């Protein structure tokens, strides 16, 4: 009743096209992954395959409403009616959205505006091998979480929770290699267009 | 056209992007599904492919219309414009609905509110061979399913038979292994986006 | 110029989401099939392969035109604003509609309201075969089609032509290798699910090894 | 003045009929094929198949789509091909066929004063071809390439090379691993079915085995 | 609040399909690559992959603005309605334009009227390999691109920096395996089509069998 048309005033001359905080300060977006499977690490095409629940957050001041003491989990249909951040994967060969009954994307506003949102993504990615000790090697094969078209004048990211952003990885069991250890890594890196920000998620591999 | 006048009427005023109970009721949701298929247990990537129909049933207060048809069947070009819930399985590698020959979604709607719709998944799941004993194997192989989005105090998902509730086909499916019953559990698992009901459907089988 | 004003005539007032007769008479769907290529057999996968005409043909009451031409050979962007049937095949593991410059799909809308919408497929399905006689056996392989939101209350299946002369394969559409394609043999037939009694149109392919 | 290019472009497209051919219930009109080969990319006697890449090239005189201001042949950009009519050609004996979507859709909208749209397309077939395992070292294939108008009837449209033997270039200039072209035959021929009769042309050539 | 008001300036007049100087001077599109990393190659179908960061830039008179702001870093979602040209590789047989989140593609306005865009992309581009030599293998693999329907007289590519820095490989990025990166180099020529004249931007990696 009420609900229904303090959505629709924030979709009502919302600018997709701009970001928030535009032409002022970054704004900031945390970062959190559950990782679901190691699938396949291939050893012949040096990649492996992760199945992931990518979920970001940041602050939009745009989308804060009044009222309404919870928080509004809308359909998956309003995300090509928001900005999200254009966050790429810097070593994928093949990925996509899981499109299981509907495609697996989550929006969830909050009454002060933090926006939530939430992919399930299965992503091929390629990593370095050194295969030099044949047997008992680490791989330590990572994940490059970067953004595409905004500088660090334009956005920042962070690990949300510190180090406990990446959930699930202990319960994950191969029938090769083993997980050991994993670790989180936050720099900035320059190209000739500007410096983008990049999260690097580590995986390194003891084989059995 | 008389049908044409209470269907357009239950659209205006209508938001896709909104569950029906928003603030008042968890939103039950009925569910059952027809295993069509078990396909070949490959369990090197640890896969199983099935075929099921995948039903879904609940209530829309803002889809009641008044008693002219008692229900009216509707082909799949009316659930885009009707709030269907998220789902997707938790361990399918890749999930991929049947898109041939004007999609495989069927949608009912009662004078009650009540929305039946089904669709036709094939799945591919988790499910290890438990290889201590090679000759003498036995596993379990879950099929589980959730809202991505939606958590306990949003959505419940339950069964409509209790206990067993889902059909099976001619067991001439391309089965390796011995099929040889079901069983169903339902699962509250905490995530950090919030609590999600689970609904695993268990397949146990056997090699001989 | 003319044609124009007839077909933006033809949509006012009409419903994509209701069928022709709608608390009415149950349509009637006369399917043809053209095979084009009977593909290869595959034994690991227990499937087969076939490249279809699926040819499907019904009467609507609301594209009734008095123009000067019969027959309207329309665009197939045209057969996405009418209503089509949702037939599916209950066997199909893998089914692509093939997609090129444009979409092969066809619709010839009559001045009687008969339809015409016939689609190039690649429909590959289960074919189970029982290897008691591996060397030499002879099986069917089913290839299995009706309705999905639609009961036999709604929508009734038939045959265009004779069902003995309805599917046809192709003189060198064979792309077998070890099997040979020798007669098909159709029925109609009622398959109830838990929501009603659905038709379902029955075609098996007897073929022998080699 | 690119002010008044836009009061042209949009003049065209104000009052068109995507779902219209040109002289529609009039005379055929004729659409001319013009093949670039790019290469002969897997041709695999395990499958059957062979794949192809190629620059499918099509012209067209039709009527709505002239002016008389600009003097030069427009060009405009891709996704104008989404708001005019194109022929429905299809490729009767491919398997998995895509248009290259490498930055864009490859396709090219070149109008004319006069009436013509030319009508290119970067596509890659994986076309099947029946190959005799006779005599292996000897193999000496035919694999064809089969250009068919779908929803169209030959008193709807129809074919021919644009330039006779000229139309297909590129064929001299594949180097294929294990294979040597050593003719190839470009055919026009009208195939009749139960909807109609279809006209279709035919890029074949000859393989050989190293 | 006011970049909003801004953008519907720039927007509202501007045709989508009409590239900058239709009748006056030729679109003048400024080409940078940068190679993330040199995919493996691969001696069966005689192939390489490489990922690169596709950089253009042109001057689009008809986006000139006045603001607060420099330039304006937009989304991809501005970048459909802006007229892009349309550059393929010519060897491209399978290309991967990437979309996580959105699709990786950034457009920047500047002030004067031009703008950056680029892209990162996947080419799965081919070499006419020489194996008489096997074991001591010597390749230089081209990677040509250049536009598909605009003519050597609407668009012309140029390289941005001096064509010897134009080309950029990432210092710990390569995917290579049994072959070593040598070098790379440029080249710019002219394809004499059946359709017209293209320029053609030609880039080279020479490499050598470990
Ligand atoms: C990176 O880029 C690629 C390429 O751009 C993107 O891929 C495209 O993604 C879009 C967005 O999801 C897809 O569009 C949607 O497609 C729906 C189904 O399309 C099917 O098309 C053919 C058959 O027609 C199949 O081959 C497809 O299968 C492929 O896609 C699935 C997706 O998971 C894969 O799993 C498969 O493996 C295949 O690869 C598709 O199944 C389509 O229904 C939908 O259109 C409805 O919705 C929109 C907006 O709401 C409107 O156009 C319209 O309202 C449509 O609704 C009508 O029809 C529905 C039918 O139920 C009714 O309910 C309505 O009332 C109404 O009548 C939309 O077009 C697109 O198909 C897909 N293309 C390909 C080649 O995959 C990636 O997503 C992208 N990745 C990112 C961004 O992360
Ligand atoms: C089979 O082949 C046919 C080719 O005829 C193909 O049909 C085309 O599909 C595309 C979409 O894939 C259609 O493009 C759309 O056109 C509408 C018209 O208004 C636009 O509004 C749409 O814009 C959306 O996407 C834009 C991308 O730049 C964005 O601006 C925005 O997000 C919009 O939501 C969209 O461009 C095209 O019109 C048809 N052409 C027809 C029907 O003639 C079909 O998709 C193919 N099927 C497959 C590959 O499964
Ligand atoms: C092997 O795996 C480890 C982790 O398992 C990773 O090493 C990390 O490499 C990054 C960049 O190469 C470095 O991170 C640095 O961290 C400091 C703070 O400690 C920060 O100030 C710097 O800006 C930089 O980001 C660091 O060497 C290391 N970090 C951690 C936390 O281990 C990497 O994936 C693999 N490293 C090698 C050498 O193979
Ligand atoms: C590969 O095989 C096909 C068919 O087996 C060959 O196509 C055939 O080509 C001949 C020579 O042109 C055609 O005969 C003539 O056709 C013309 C035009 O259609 C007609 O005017 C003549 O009266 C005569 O019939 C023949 O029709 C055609 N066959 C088919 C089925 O189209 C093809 O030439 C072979 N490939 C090579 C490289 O030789
Ligand atoms: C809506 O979401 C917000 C964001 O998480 C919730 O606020 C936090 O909730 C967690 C767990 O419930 C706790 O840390 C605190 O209760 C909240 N933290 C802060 C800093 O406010 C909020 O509870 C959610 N609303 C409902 C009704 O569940
Ligand atoms: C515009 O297009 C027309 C049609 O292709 C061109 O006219 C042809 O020009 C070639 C020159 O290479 C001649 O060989 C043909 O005989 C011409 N055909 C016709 C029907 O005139 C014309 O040259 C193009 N003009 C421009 C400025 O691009």
């Amino acid at each position: 009743s009420y609900v229904k048309e303090t959505v629709d005033r924030l979709l009502k001359g919302y600018d997709i096209r701009l970001r928030p905080d535009f032409g002022g300060p970054p704004v900031d977006v945390g970062m959190r992954i559950d990782v679901a499977s190691i699938d396949m690490v291939s050893e012949v095409n040096m990649d492996y395959t992760l199945t992931m629940y990518f979920q970001q957050s940041w602050k939009d001041k745009r989308l804060s409403y009044s009222g309404i003491p919870l928080n509004l989990t809308l359909d998956n249909r309003v995300a090509d009616q928001l900005w999200v951040p254009d966050t790429y994967f810097l070593n994928d060969k093949k990925s996509f959205v899981h499109g299981v009954t509907v495609k697996n994307r989550m929006i969830r506003l909050h009454p002060d505006g933090t926006v939530l949102y939430g992919l399930r993504i299965t992503t091929t990615a390629a990593c370095m091998m050194d295969l030099r000790r044949y047997p008992l090697d680490e791989q330590n094969c990572t994940l490059e979480i970067e953004s595409y078209g905004y500088t660090t004048d334009d956005i920042e990211f962070y690990w949300n929770g510190g180090e406990g952003a990446v959930t699930g990885v202990n319960k994950i069991e191969l029938p090769q290699f083993s997980i050991v250890d994993y670790k989180m890594v936050s720099k900035k890196v320059e190209f000739t267009t500007g410096a983008y920000p990049r999260l690097s998620l580590s995986f390194r591999l003891k084989r059995n | 056209g008389d049908v044409t006048v209470i269907l357009n009427n239950l659209l205006e005023g209508y938001d896709n992007k909104l569950r029906p109970d928003i603030g008042v009721k968890p939103t039950l949701i009925h569910t059952d599904m027809y295993v069509n298929s078990i396909g070949p247990v490959n369990a090197i990537n640890m896969e199983y492919t099935i075929d099921i129909f995948f039903a879904q049933t609940w209530y829309d207060r803002r889809l009641k219309f008044n008693s002219t048809i008692k229900v009216l069947r509707l082909n799949s070009n009316m659930v885009g414009k009707i709030w269907i819930p998220d789902t997707f399985f938790r361990n399918s590698k890749k999930a991929d609905a049947h898109w041939i020959t004007t999609p495989n979604r069927m949608l009912r709607i009662w004078n009650d509110g009540r929305v039946l719709y089904t669709l036709r998944l094939t799945i591919d799941a988790e499910c290890q061979l438990q290889l201590h004993n090679f000759p003498m194997d036995e596993h379990s192989c879950p099929l589980e399913f959730s809202s991505y989005g939606y958590p306990r105090e949003e959505i419940v998902y339950q069964w409509k038979r209790s206990s067993v509730e889902v059909g099976d086909t001619r067991s001439w499916r391309l089965y390796q292994f011995s099929f040889v019953g079901l069983r169903n559990t339902t699962e509250v698992v905490k995530t950090t986006s919030g609590d999600y009901v689970v609904m695993s459907v268990y397949f146990d089988l056997s090699r001989r | 110029t003319v044609f124009t004003r007839i077909l933006d005539r033809l949509l006012d007032g009409y419903d994509n989401r209701l069928r022709p007769g709608l608390g009415e008479r149950v349509t009637e769907v006369k399917t043809d099939i053209f095979v084009t290529s009977f593909g290869p057999v595959s034994d690991h996968d227990m499937e087969y392969t076939i490249d279809v005409f699926f040819r499907q043909s019904w009467k609507d009451e609301r594209l009734k035109f008095k123009g000067p031409m019969t027959v309207l050979r329309l665009n197939n962007l045209m057969a996405s604003k009418i209503w089509t049937p949702d037939t599916f095949f209950h066997n199909g593991k893998k089914s692509v509609a093939h997609n090129m410059t444009m979409p092969n799909k066809l619709l010839r809308i009559t001045e009687d309201g008969t339809l015409l919408y016939t689609m190039r497929l690649t429909v590959r399905a289960e074919c189970p075969m029982h290897l008691e006689d591996f060397p030499m056996d002879a099986h069917a392989c089913p290839l299995k089609f009706g309705s999905y939101a639609y009961t036999r209350a709604e929508v009734v299946y038939e045959w265009t032509r004779e069902p003995a002369r309805s599917v046809v394969v192709a003189e060198d559409g064979s792309r077998l290798n070890q099997y040979d394609l020798l007669g098909q043999t159709v029925d109609s037939g009622i398959v109830q699910s838990s929501t009603g009694e659905y038709v379902v149109m029955t075609t098996h392919f007897h073929l022998k090894r080699k």
